[PDB]
């Protein structure tokens, strides 16, 4: 019921850039080898027990965000549904501890090591210590994603990975079959670590002679000039082949690979928008050749006849479609060899970004060809970040002034805002942000405007602002910015509002340092524009930095505001012949229709130990059966993911069976889709299947281990279309159960347990509709862990922790400094602490006693 | 675009067929300026839009403007030419235009009747070709080159170059006008004598800024030392030299910039030093706002990287010194009715108004966007210009009956310039007065802010007075006070000595700047 704290430590997350996955297409094999040493003198360190867990991660946990997170801190690996971990004796997916039996049941002890190998085409990952086989696998789990090799941490620990590309020594052998980093690797980039976060027609006629005949005589004079002469021997290293003689004797392939080379090429050219027609055709006969001395007519016989253009360029027009040629001949190359065809022979990596180097060279190898052709005579035409001071430090009077420097020249915008920034809203669309970007010369308030230069590298720009007359000026290294109109920074009258806060915004692959003045040297320029016109750096008199929060990703659970727009609910008070119910309602008009919204109930539903071990969905008789059960604590929460059809909706109702207790909701637009969800989801949007995985695969020796269960049911929920059959609307009432307890029983009696007896419903002000947020905001930690060779050796030795609360009822954890602008929570925990003064009143010690496990020690210390 | 071209020919053959020999009239009146609106503001067309057709279809409306060749009207028709001629700044393959070819005879036939009327003949004059101001300007927006860029018009500047002496005879008619034909060297490629001379490599090969590495600057080297050469007082020595100097200048500065640097700098510098001529006080009130609208472009030719421009400075702020003996007559007829004031007030007029059109644009350009830096950097940098050249704005601060200049700007087409005159200068004249980053000064400019004498506010500037309180000055003042001074001076009555130059400038410029 209360809010509760201890220390926990930082959890860190490191992963190399390797890329797996599985597609349509390149797969590189898809199975990959992976080994990793560990080196540690921390045991059991001062805080508590070291983390320490290797495994996978699709490209989508967003694990890594140093302080709370969905269980007790910002866990890395093994903690939610998009990872998988292992740490000696363990089994990670979701904050379960699922054991493992091996040999030597240790943790992962210093100077030991640990394998993971993975399979794609049937998905598993399994893991080996040092020496002995592990008896416990992950499978059938979802492939929608990049699988990335991942690895927890915390501090005092000296961690290296094996490669085996070049000083990866692996102490065991790899498994049979399996790439050790070798295939096809950073194909275009290098190795680092990396956080995380019978009568043919005329025309063709004349083109296949055109080409044809010109490219085989070109690969003959460009050979015979190049000096590949006529050799004896037969060498297979240079290639030459003395056999190789001109056009006619070319082997009998050569037909068909001419020909449907210079189809494909037309069909292709076809849908580009051309224009046939006649637009020079000279070159090609009037050509009147220059003095050109008899030197170059070598003893071949056959004679160069290379377009003189050693000045003249076609048009770069030819350039987009000559990229487009060059990346179909690369795909078909890529099927020939790796990429569509999956060869096992022996190089080379996926067709999408194999090489620059090499996709550059065959455009070059292809375009001459064309260009040649031409000359002739036939001519021929996912979110951005948001970071802003804390309402603390709000300005509310005076002349201020902060720097900022933009590292690229990308999506950035840096100015002033209002304390309450509403997130999910770009910068400069309402009254709440006056700001810059100079990525067009623009600034923006309720909307965009042409004002100043763009940017250039590191381009340091100062902001500033003037309370006292109501401005707000720009300066760009130096220089006041300077409007259409020739204002000075065109500002007048802004309101005071309840003060200003400074702001930035980055987009994506964006590099941004600010300064707000906490140590004037950092402060770039300051001494153009500041010094004599009394601007103050923002956080001068100060000698501690600046919170700077920032604006989280992660969806995570309010309730609907009562003034929403378009999204209104409704608590009918329960008549006679029905019981409470819970109607929403849309502004069926010019208004948003966005995506199915999540809604969720505010308590949740933890089960003893088992005692239901099913749960059941039925409109009137049984409806689709063996729903998916769980049986352990498991807290649950009423889901319902509903459209926007127009009119109405939902009824997320509370009904009462004859001897059990049915949650009901009402339908009668269309297709909603109406049954609870797990605790831990947060998902985006745009997806209704293949969002649960990790089933538990441990086994015993001979396949008659009976430890297999579907866990990590976080969508565990059914679909509309599986009750009804028809073509008309009708209404529609899903009431699906859980709960049934000895009654000698409704929904509300089993979230409050003071009314377990009640067999009466009761829809108390507690119970409230909510729904996951895209965007909030959290807070920048004040500090960071500190954390090269032999396959990048990594140490972290600082120690770093910090104290959090606990909400019970979401079983999720927070930073307790968020408090000082959650303002609300903060005064609850006050009244909390008062509470726990009083009940240990004067000269009670037996409480004292006991308040002393709810808090410690060094928890009072810190 | 092209489905309202064909009711212009039906007019031209009636026009003269009534006269010689009507609802048409009026027919091509009207289109003419709604088609000419939507062109000119609609100039954002070119790029993104109408990619192919857009150089056909506007070299059809220039080939349209061929009526003017057989129709020649003293009463002008304006209302269409005014704002075609904006269309003119709105791929190896485009052969469909035609006029391509007809932009030679485009070309010539303005400029070729000016050897046919060089006798201008009692008011016969050049109306006609006066017009090519809007068409010579190509500096940016250029479609298509095919080699006709500066090979046949560079032939004309000869003609224009005839009538660079006086010569004895009437006042050139469109000096400025034949300032504008000379672009800045942007036709790609350029060499000398080899096209104006050499007539037998011409139409065999064009073979120029390639091989001519060395041999392309020939003009602007008998260009640059003469002019400076010159240095007399009036302005009959030069009396095309206004109207012929900024393009060379303009023209070197963009050629050879990744090679060859100096040269913009060298015509910089050799532009500064001629300046003397403007240096004095009114000479030629025609000249002054020529030159100074030409070419206010200053590239490297600031007080801090040239030092020549620190001596020019001195001299500069010595000219300027003498304006307030200048404007002393003011008083001098306000003294109690001395004289008729009639005689005094012209001349006022002029020695406010005329002088000041020229020095304050000259640092406003460019050169207070880069001294006030170096400035701030080290209090030496124009230490010069700070500790003087602040009484030029007591002059104009006081004495507010020269505010009628304001009648010299009525002529440019109230924001008067007199407010913004130190705006410029407001960071970097008084930044090196008194206590530079101290905060010390407040006190002392609020006592002295009470509309106090000059005199007596330098007797109460004796005292002296500092603060070392536990104020805002902790980490902005005297703690850049000290890295910023180089050498820390310590001199009372040298800083309260500039500080009373601020305490007027809070008394009088920007305490009437809020009320104006």
């Amino acid at each position: 019921l209360l809010l509760q704290t201890n220390l926990i430590n930082y959890v860190t997350s490191i992963r190399p850039n390797i890329f797996v996955g599985r597609a349509e297409g390149s797969t590189q094999y898809g199975k990959w080898y992976f080994e990793v040493m560990v080196d540690e003198v921390v045991p059991f360190l001062t805080a508590q027990a070291t983390h320490l867990r290797v495994g996978w991660a699709l490209t989508e946990g967003y694990s890594p965000y140093p302080g709370g997170g969905e269980g007790w801190g910002g866990n890395g690996v093994g903690d939610d549904l998009y990872s998988y971990g292992f740490d000696g004796l363990h089994l990670w997916t979701g904050h379960v501890a699922r054991p493992v039996t091996s040999p030597g049941q240790h943790l992962l002890a210093p100077e030991d090591v640990v394998s993971c190998c993975l399979d794609l085409s049937v998905p598993s990952i399994s893991f080996r210590i040092n020496g002995c086989p592990v008896q416990g696998v992950f499978e059938a789990f979802n492939l929608d994603g990049l699988f990335f090799p991942v690895v927890s941490f915390s501090a005092g620990v000296k961690v290296r990975f094996l490669l085996g590309g070049r000083h990866g020594e692996f102490k065991f052998l790899p498994p049979p079959g399996y790439a050790p980093c070798h295939e096809a690797v950073l194909p275009r980039e290098r190795l680092r670590l990396e956080p995380i976060k019978i009568v043919l027609p005329p025309h063709l006629e004349r083109i296949r002679e055109k080409l044809a005949e010109n490219i085989h005589e070109l690969w003959a004079l460009t050979r015979i000039e190049q000096g590949w002469t006529y050799g004896p021997v037969r060498d297979d290293n240079k290639r030459l082949h003395p056999c190789l003689v001109n056009f006619h004797s070319l082997p009998e392939p050569e037909r068909n690979y001419n020909l449907q080379m210079s189809g494909e090429t037309l069909k292709t050219l076809l849908a580009l928008g051309c224009h046939v027609g006649m637009a020079d055709e000279k070159a090609e006969d009037n050509l009147k050749k220059t003095k050109l001395p008899k030197t170059y007519m070598m003893s071949n016989g056959y004679k160069p006849a290379p377009l003189d253009l050693s000045h003249v360029r076609l048009t770069p027009a030819q350039t987009t479609l000559v990229d487009r040629l060059a990346e179909n001949g690369h795909n078909v190359w890529a099927r020939d060899r790796v990429a569509q065809g999956w060869s096992y022979s022996a190089r080379l990596v996926p067709y999408r970004l194999l090489d620059e180097a090499t996709k550059r060279s065959n455009r070059d190898s292809l375009c001459q060809a064309v260009r040649t052709l031409l000359g002739y005579g036939y001519n021929i035409e996912d979110r951005v970040r948001i970071f802003r001071a804390e309402k603390s430090y709000t300005v509310q009077s005076g002349r201020w002034y902060f720097e900022f420097e933009a590292v690229t020249t990308g999506e950035m915008r840096v100015g002033w805002a209002r304390p309450e920034l509403r997130p999910d809203v770009e910068l400069g669309a309402d009254e709440l942000a006056y700001v810059f970007n100079g990525h067009r010369g623009q600034r923006w308030h309720l909307g965009s405007e042409p004002f100043g230069r763009p940017w250039q590298s590191g381009d340091v720009v100062g902001c500033m602002i003037d309370l006292t007359e109501n401005t707000i000026i720009f300066t760009l290294n130096g220089e006041v910015l300077m409007s259409d109109s020739g204002s000075e920074t065109a500002f007048r009258e802004i309101e005071i509002g309840d003060g200003f806060l400074p702001v930035c915004s980055l987009g994506p692959g964006q590099v941004g340092h600010l300064n707000l003045g906490q140590d004037v040297s950092s402060l770039r320029f300051f001494a153009i524009c500041g010094l004599q016109e009394g601007f103050e750096p923002f956080a001068i008199n100060m000698q501690r930095p600046v919170t700077t929060w920032f604006s989280k990703s992660l969806p995570q659970f309010e309730p609907v505001p009562p003034e929403h727009p378009h999204y209104e609910v409704a608590r009918m008070d329960g008549t006679v012949d029905t019981p409470p119910c819970l109607r929403l309602a849309h502004r069926t008009w010019g208004s948003q229709n966005s995506l199915v919204e999540m809604l969720f109930l505010r308590l949740s539903l933890p089960v003893q130990f088992t005692t239901t071990y099913y749960y059941s969905v039925r409109v009137f008789a049984g409806q689709e059966p063996s729903c998916v059960w769980v049986g352990w604590v498991t807290p649950d929460y009423h889901q319902h993911d509903m459209n926007f059809d127009l009119s109405k909706v939902r009824a997320v109702t509370v009904t009462m069976g004859d001897e059990q207790g049915n949650v009901h909701s009402s339908l009668k637009c269309s297709n909603c889709y109406m049954v609870w969800g797990g605790d831990f989801v947060s998902p985006g949007q745009q997806g209704r299947i293949s969002h649960t995985d990790l089933v538990i695969g441990c086994l015993v020796d001979l396949a008659t281990g009976l430890m297999t269960f579907t866990a990590n049911g976080k969508e565990s929920n059914t679909f509309f279309q599986v009750e009804p059959n028809t073509k008309l609307f009708p209404a529609v009432f899903v009431l699906p159960t859980h709960q049934n307890v000895i009654q000698f029983m409704p929904l509300s009696a089993a979230m409050f347990l003071s009314e377990r007896k009640n067999p009466a419903p009761q829809c108390p002000p507690r119970l409230e509709v909510q729904m996951l947020m895209p965007v909030s905001w959290s807070r920048m930690p004040n500090h960071f862990l500190q954390v090269e060779r032999l396959g990048w050796a990594v140490q972290c030795q600082d120690p770093l922790t910090m104290m959090a609360l606990h909400i019970p009822e979401e079983n999720r954890c927070m930073d307790i400094l968020e408090l000082s602008e959650r303002l609300d929570l903060q005064r609850f925990h006050s009244h909390t602490l008062r509470l726990y003064r009083a009940v240990c009143a004067l000269g009670n010690n037996r409480v004292a006693h006991a308040l002393c496990s709810h808090v410690d020690q060094a928890q009072l210390l810190h | 675009a092209f489905g309202f071209l064909q009711q212009l020919l039906r007019w031209m053959d009636i026009s003269q067929e009534f006269i010689a020999h009507i609802k048409f009239f009026a027919k091509i009146l009207l289109p003419l300026i709604n088609q000419y609106f939507t062109n000119h503001c609609l100039y954002f067309l070119s790029t993104p839009a109408k990619v192919l057709g857009s150089g056909g279809h506007a070299s059809n409306k220039e080939k349209e403007m061929i009526t003017s060749l057989f129709c020649k009207l003293a009463a002008l028709v304006r209302h269409r030419v005014s704002l075609f001629g904006t269309d003119a700044p709105a791929v190896a393959l485009l052969p469909v235009l035609t006029t391509l070819f007809q932009h030679i005879a485009q070309h010539q036939f303005g400029d070729d009747v000016i050897l046919d009327d060089v006798q201008v003949c009692s008011i016969y004059s050049l109306g006609t070709t006066k017009n090519t101001y809007v068409e010579k300007l190509r500096p940016a927006l250029g479609e298509c080159l095919a080699r006709l860029a500066a090979a046949m018009p560079v032939a004309f500047l000869e003609p224009q170059l005839n009538e660079y002496n006086a010569c004895s005879v009437y006042t050139t008619k469109s000096p400025r006008e034949r300032a504008i034909l000379g672009l800045p060297n942007s036709v790609e490629e350029m060499c000398p004598d080899i096209p104006v001379l050499d007539r037998l490599m011409a139409d065999i090969g064009a073979r120029y800024t390639e091989m001519p590495h060395v041999i392309e600057i020939t003009l602007p080297m008998l260009c640059s030392y003469l002019p400076r050469w010159w240095e007399r007082g009036p302005e009959a020595p030069p009396p095309a030299l206004p109207a012929g100097a900024p393009p060379p200048c303009t023209a070197v500065t963009s050629d050879h910039l990744n090679s060859l640097l100096g040269n913009i700098l060298r015509i910089i510098v050799n532009n500064l030093g001629i300046d003397e001529a403007t240096w004095m006080k009114r000479l030629a009130v025609f000249a002054q706002p020529i030159v100074s609208r030409a070419r206010p472009e200053l590239l490297h030719s600031h007080f801090i990287p040239t030092i020549g421009r620190l001596r020019k400075r001195a001299g500069k702020v010595v000219a300027e010194e003498e304006q307030l003996r200048l404007e002393a007559k003011a008083e001098a007829e306000e003294g109690e009715l001395l004289v008729r004031d009639e005689f005094s007030v012209l001349c006022r007029d002029l020695y406010a108004l005329y002088p000041l059109l020229i020095r304050y644009v000259d640092n406003n350009r460019a050169h207070w966007l880069t001294e006030p830096n170096a400035n701030a950097e080290e209090l030496f940098r124009m230490v010069g210009e700070i500790f003087i050249y602040w009484s030029k704005s007591h002059n104009f601060k006081r004495e507010e009956q020269n505010f009628v200049v304001q009648n010299e700007i009525n002529n440019m087409s109230v924001a008067t310039l007199k407010k913004m005159l130190p705006i410029g200068l407001n960071m970097c004249a008084p930044t090196d007065q008194d206590l530079i980053m101290l905060a010390k000064t407040r006190y002392a400019l609020k006592d002295t802010d009470e509309e106090v004498r000059e005199f007596l506010q330098n007797n109460l500037h004796l005292q002296g007075k500092v603060e070392g309180s536990p104020s805002l000055r902790w980490q902005m003042a005297l703690y850049r006070g000290l890295p910023g001074r180089e050498e820390d001076a310590d001199d009372p009555e040298k800083i309260v000595r500039r500080v009373q130059e601020v305490s007027a400038v809070l008394y009088h410029l920007e305490q009437t700047e809020h009320p104006y």
